[PDB]
């Protein structure tokens, strides 16, 4: 299950 | 012990358009799900057969996650080049991988990223603290750090991930939960008329971690010992040998010893 | 900027044995950035419809990529495999070699 995160 | 895997890559090529993005993910040492941006129809798809199953709709939401992962990144690539004051004119790599590392019981997770192949920032092993490479990450801690964003992705690595890890081991508990031990054998080549090589394999085993050691007479070898990389058969399972050269008339002195997770107990080879 | 030029093996899936069918396989690692050429010979020309594993690194950041095709071997029949990348000044050719 995949996870997307905040910009750098 | 099992774990579950993401690995993420994004290439920007200025001039060429906007960048390429990447995704795979694994279970231990089994792929099961890709997404591609330069492909026909971007869409998340199964690598492995107990992920086909699943549902149209999870498969949605999968895909769904891949083209957003995609959109952040693009932003990134800008920042992280306003950051270093780097020209319009090259390209770049963000890479980006993270998992979670389960007795059964949660262990630990890990989050890290890289710019242009060097270390940039990382989740610390506590998952509430970064570390950051230089000063250009320390603006991306000092952003993650007022944003709480450590505690988002903590939810992710001890809650959501564990319980999907958890599911697709019994989902595929055949192939997932079955290591392979090695199937060995040994050969010889003379170089000259004094010399000649022998070659320890180790074929069709897994997991793929595995040991391979030359020994005289008891007495481990690692002075004129090759050794190449673990490389993948391409049906699930890998490969590996080492090869020592020896003095001719002397090959019965020499013992092979093989370490892997399917094996009773150690091996013990000669030719 | 990192560069790092690839490490090339070619070998089969199963041993190699005449007349049988098996895969012809080219396993390049340890490279970056990940743009890369990768093709199969047979007797010195290209094979078509070879295609290649998904993108993915190590824990050093470096990538690795499989390519392999069907083929079944015989004993008079060369294959190579041919790469480019940005550290190569002209293609790289490696012979598949029965015991490697």
């Amino acid at each position: 299950l995949y996870n997307t995160v905040a910009t750098l | 012990s099992h774990s579950m895997r993401y690995f993420s890559t994004s290439v920007s090529r200025p001039g060429r358009g906007e960048p390429h993005f990447i995704a795979v993910g694994y279970v231990d040492d089994t792929q099961f799900v890709r997404f591609d941006s330069d492909a026909a129809s971007p869409r998340g798809e199964p690598r492995a057969p107990w992920v086909e199953q699943e549902g149209p709709e999870y498969w949605d939401r999968e895909t769904q996650k891949y083209k957003r992962q995609a959109q952040t990144d693009r932003v990134s690539l800008r920042n992280l080049r306003g950051y270093y004051n780097q020209s319009e004119a090259g390209s770049h790599t963000l890479q980006w991988m993270f998992g979670c590392d389960l007795d059964g019981r949660l262990l630990r997770g890990y989050d890290q990223s890289a710019y242009d192949g060097k270390d940039y920032i990382a989740l610390n092993e506590d998952l509430r603290s970064w570390t950051a490479a230089d000063t250009a990450a320390q603006i991306t801690q000092r952003k993650w750090e007022a944003a709480r964003e450590a505690e988002q992705r903590r939810a992710y690595l001890e809650g959501t991930c564990v319980e999907w890890l958890r599911r697709y081991l019994e989902n595929g508990k055949e192939t997932l939960q079955r290591a392979e031990h090695p199937k060995t054998h040994v050969t010889h080549h003379p170089v000259s008329d004094h010399e000649a090589t022998l070659r320890c394999w180790a074929l069709g085993f897994y997991p793929a971690e595995i040991t391979l050691t030359w020994q005289w007479d008891g007495e481990d070898q690692t002075q004129d010992t090759e050794l190449v990389e673990t490389r993948p058969a391409g049906d699930g399972t890998f490969q590996k040998w080492a090869a020592v050269v020896v003095p001719s008339g002397e090959e019965q002195r020499y013992t092979c010893h093989v370490q892997h997770e399917g094996l009773p107990e150690p091996l013990t080879l000669r030719w | 900027a990192i560069q790092r030029t690839p490490k090339i093996q070619v070998y089969s899936r199963h041993p190699a044995e005449n007349g049988k069918s098996n895969f012809l396989n080219c396993y390049v690692s340890g490279f970056h950035p990940s743009d890369i050429e990768v093709d199969l010979l047979k007797n010195g020309e290209r094979i078509e419809k070879v295609e290649h594993s998904d993108l993915s690194f190590s824990k050093d950041w470096s990538f690795y990529l499989l390519y392999y095709t069907e083929f079944t071997p015989t004993e008079k029949d060369e294959y190579a495999c041919r790469v480019n990348h940005v550290t190569l000044s002209q293609p790289k050719i490696v012979k598949w070699d029965r015991d490697m």
